[PDB]
RNA sequence: UCUACCCAUGUCCAGGGUGAAGUUCAGGUAACACUGAAUGGAGGCCCGAACCCACGCACGUUGAAAAGUGCGGGGAUGAGGU
RNA sequence: UGAGUAGCGAAAGAGGGGUGAGAAUCCCCUCCACCGAAUGCCUAAGGUUUCCUGAGGAAGGCUCGUCCGCUCAGGGUUAGUCGGGACCUAAGCCGAGGCCGAAAGGCGUAGGCGAUGGACAACAGGUUGAUAUUCCUGUACCACCUCCUCACCAUUUGAGCAAUGGGGGGACGCAGGAGGAUAGGGUAAGCGCGGUAUUGGAUAUCCGCGUCCAAGCAGUUAGGCUGGGAAAUAGGCAAAUCCGUUUCCCAAAGGCUGAGCUGUGAUGGCGAGCGCGAAGUUCCUGAUUCCACACUGCCAAGAAAAGCCUCUAGCGAGGUGAGAGGUGCCCGUACCGCAAACCGACACAGGUAGGCGAGGAGAGAAUCCUAAGGUGAUCGAGAGAACUCUCGUUAAGGAACUCGGCAAAAUGACCCCGUAACUUCGGGAGAAGGGGUGCUCUGUUAGGGUGCAAGCCCGAGAGAGCCGCAGUGAAUAGGCCCAGGCGACUGUUUAGCAAAAACACAGGUCUCUGCGAAGCCGUAAGGCGAAGUAUAGGGGCUGACGCCUGCCCGGUG
């Protein structure tokens, strides 16, 4: 799924692209665009917030439904697109009754294959169940917290979560880097593992092809000047003399754990 | 408004003199008067038919005296073109 | 070679204009400070 | 309104080389590799104008000019210039 | 004071006439010269009368000045179709309600503003001193209205009308390559007009000049784009004939769009040339333009909306269509715009967005000389010293000079031959380095393109000869090699002393963060992160690739 260019040139040395035979068309379908401005890490107030961002290639987005919420009809797919928001490849599904609509194509999925969404559904990949009625050690994707609001857990390319137990109004799953977290039952997951796996396996050659997805480039803390960085100044190279290494704005930043000790959630992380 | 008042004075010119003689006319009209109300105005009040108006408007030429620079005034010029076999002015 | 002060009537309106120092609470200040002092140009 | 960066929307890049991946054909093998022709046209590709930049030298230094000119230079389909 | 010194701001004029009180500097004429992918022609931003005419020369003009971008007195800009408004919206801005905040205020919904974008109907001739798709001329087109005209429908089993509601559209990137057409070019042929010269020669395959016409209307077309029909209907908040979706049947028809081309517009205009006015065709070449982002491929995956079409909801008793007659507002319109009117304090060797942009040779917008066209650029003349600067040559030696071959010199085009160590097998590599190049004839060469031909264009080569010291005879287009650090590389940076080994970089690694993520801005509402979800983000460090990355947790974290 990954093809490496011969070296022609020196910026395609180390070069390999992902080919997109898993791809079925090119063109997307006119009335699922969304417009989207890049911001360009500004605040409302325009100031830079985010290092690192902005001036990619122009977008279109496509929205796509992480709710899963019409239930029973079913659903056939013939397409697998390429979104170029999120590393996942997505595929347009139409509905019996004749509306289409968009969903994160899962591994193994392919062209006119059915689809059901409903409570009662037959787990095949890219079915939609509620927790409750899914069976234990599945693997499964686009999990949600809040019931309604629609998949936000597990959607990167590649990406699953295995059902570690049902226990009551909670159901245990174990989501991605294994961090195992304690969730309500009545959220509807997909099944299955997501459909763009060999994604890591991408080599970025150029700097201009990350410019082109719009990353501004990172200059090192140690050769900035004293004032911007903790790190800046020194003649020659100097090795960071300030203990543990801090962020531009103080902060160290080799591992401290960052999160806010009395927040609601931590009751639900701690099985671990 | 009333319809005496919406141009002010005629202009002799060459240029002017000219056109007379193949029937359109030279007037300098009000600052808020249009191309259309001048032409119900000049036949409403000459008899006259006029086919064509065409309008334009110079802006103050800068003039200087003595130790002053002040400004001349805003004219905005209509050009009226009678119709076949219409009357003549003065 | 491109000098300091490129003209543009537009910009300068925009950014300079009546209306726009009239918009916030400071250049009423302006505006007012400017009119005691008597000027004849009295924005820009 | 200079300049740095960013946002939306336009525009510009005379010309000549090189020849990728695929595709077809001929052999090749049970098949698969593989081998040769044609095709194909990719490159932060090459040479070089407009355009941009400013590496060397000379002059200029109460200058044509409060940072240039002349002779050469680098990029020149891109992380491009405007 | 310097001192009558420096300077008088890149440039080829010269001569005769004329004005004048005064003439190198003003005007007229003849030659010469300069630019000509511009120093030509349009037109932005900007300036605001600098534009034209007639007077004047105190100041401005680096001199003069009878002169003008100066002064004075007049005069000059005409639009239903061009550009922008009463059309739409992006980025952004404002913002009733509201949400926050010691106060001022900050954020922001509905909504609105906002072109650099989308849509959107006139053109080719004439005209003066100044304007011209604006004025005149002829042919048009678009929107709207009805004192009128004819044709048709139904005035509730209703003709007609259609929405601030759905749906289609508008609707899109980059690169490459055919093809089709037209600009444009050659004067090749033919045609017309004028001429045949005095310097040796030439009524002759001789010389100079010209050899065209829209928009609209009707057909046609290179082509490109499209399957069509029927039934049913968990959808598109309400409807469905529209769209979407399944099932059944036919497969090419048909439809959409279409550069251009034919007639007409044209019994008219333009047209070399003395107010009049001839010929006004064919051939070849032929795009940087159009078909057209059409195709193909590519991945970084390529705006919104209203114009426009459709569907019902709905309105509905008079409308629809064609004539005939009418209506059609505001602002801009001069002039300059690579320049002496703009920005640089100046009439400043600088900068200044876009469209067109010819010929010879040429791959070319390079290069040199010219066309159309514009200009001789505002101090001069006259000696031909030192010295400074920009150039051109130098015998012999050839890098000795010098910190350093700095500078300078040398190679340079096209076609053949040939081309190493290393190599990440792509490269290195135009490696190196040789050889040929002019003209004439064999030849309107093989051969090819174009056309039925007639003719026109392109020209691989060889073989005989002719000259020059020299044949890409000028202008312009790599010096090269051998090693070694440093940095993988293209890239970026101290405008205005430092472009580098500095930064970035792809890659690597560590670390934080389970989504009202973490981190950041703000007090806060709000945001960014992200309309993203550990194959994702944030931070630190190192820097392609190859081989590796040992020991110490006593101290600090």
């Amino acid at each position: 799924a990954i093809k490496k260019y011969k070296p022609t040139s020196n910026g395609r040395r180390g070069m390999t692209t992902s080919d997109f035979a898993e791809i079925t068309t090119d063109k997307p379908e006119k009335s699922l665009l969304a417009p989207l401005h890049k911001k360009g890490g500004r605040n409302n107030q325009g100031k830079l917030t985010v290092r690192h961002q902005g001036g990619g290639h122009k977008r279109q987005y496509r929205v796509i439904d992480f709710k899963r919420d019409k239930d029973g009809i079913p659903g056939r797919v013939a397409t697998v697109e390429y979104d170029p928001n999120r590393s996942a490849n997505i595929a347009l599904i139409n509905y019996a009754d004749g509306e289409k609509r968009y969903i994160l194509a899962p591994k193994g999925i392919q062209v006119g294959t059915e689809i059901m969404s409903g409570p009662e559904a037959d787990i095949k990949v890219g079915n939609a169940l509620p927790l409750i009625n899914i069976p234990v050690g599945t693997v499964v994707h686009n999990i949600e917290l809040k019931p309604g609001k629609g998949g936000q857990l597990v959607r990167s390319a590649g990406t699953s979560a295995q059902v570690l137990g049902k226990e009551g109004k909670y159901v245990l799953v174990r989501l991605n880097s294994g961090e195992v977290r304690m969730i309500l039952s009545a959220c509807r997951a997909s099944i299955g593992q997501v459909g763009n796996e060999q994604h890591e396996l991408i080599n970025i050659g150029k700097a201009g092809r990350s410019r082109w997805k719009g990353i501004r480039p990172t200059v090192r803390g140690s050769v900035m000047n004293p004032n911007d960085h903790p790190h800046g100044g020194g003649e020659g190279r100097a090795p960071i003399g300030r203990k543990s290494p801090m962020s531009p704005w103080g902060k160290p930043t080799l591992g401290f754990k960052t999160r806010k000790k009395k927040n609601k959630s931590d009751k639900f992380i701690v099985r671990r | 408004k009333d319809p005496r008042d919406v141009l002010k004075r005629p202009v002799i010119t060459e240029r002017s003199a000219d056109l007379m003689t193949e029937k359109k006319y030279t007037f300098e009209v009000d600052v808020r008067a249009n191309k259309t109300e001048v032409k119900d105005a000049v036949e409403s009040i000459f008899g006259v038919k006029v086919d064509k108006v065409n309008i334009m408007n110079y802006k103050g030429k800068s003039k200087r005296v003595g130790r002053y620079t002040g400004m001349t005034s805003r004219r905005r010029k209509a050009i009226v073109k009678l119709t076949a076999d219409s009357k003549e002015i003065e | 070679m491109k000098r300091t002060f490129q003209p543009n009537n537009r910009k300068r309106s925009k950014v300079h204009g009546f209306r726009s120092r009239m918009s916030s609470k400071n250049g009423r200040l302006v505006l007012a400070r400017r009119r005691r002092k008597g000027r004849k140009v009295l924005s820009a």
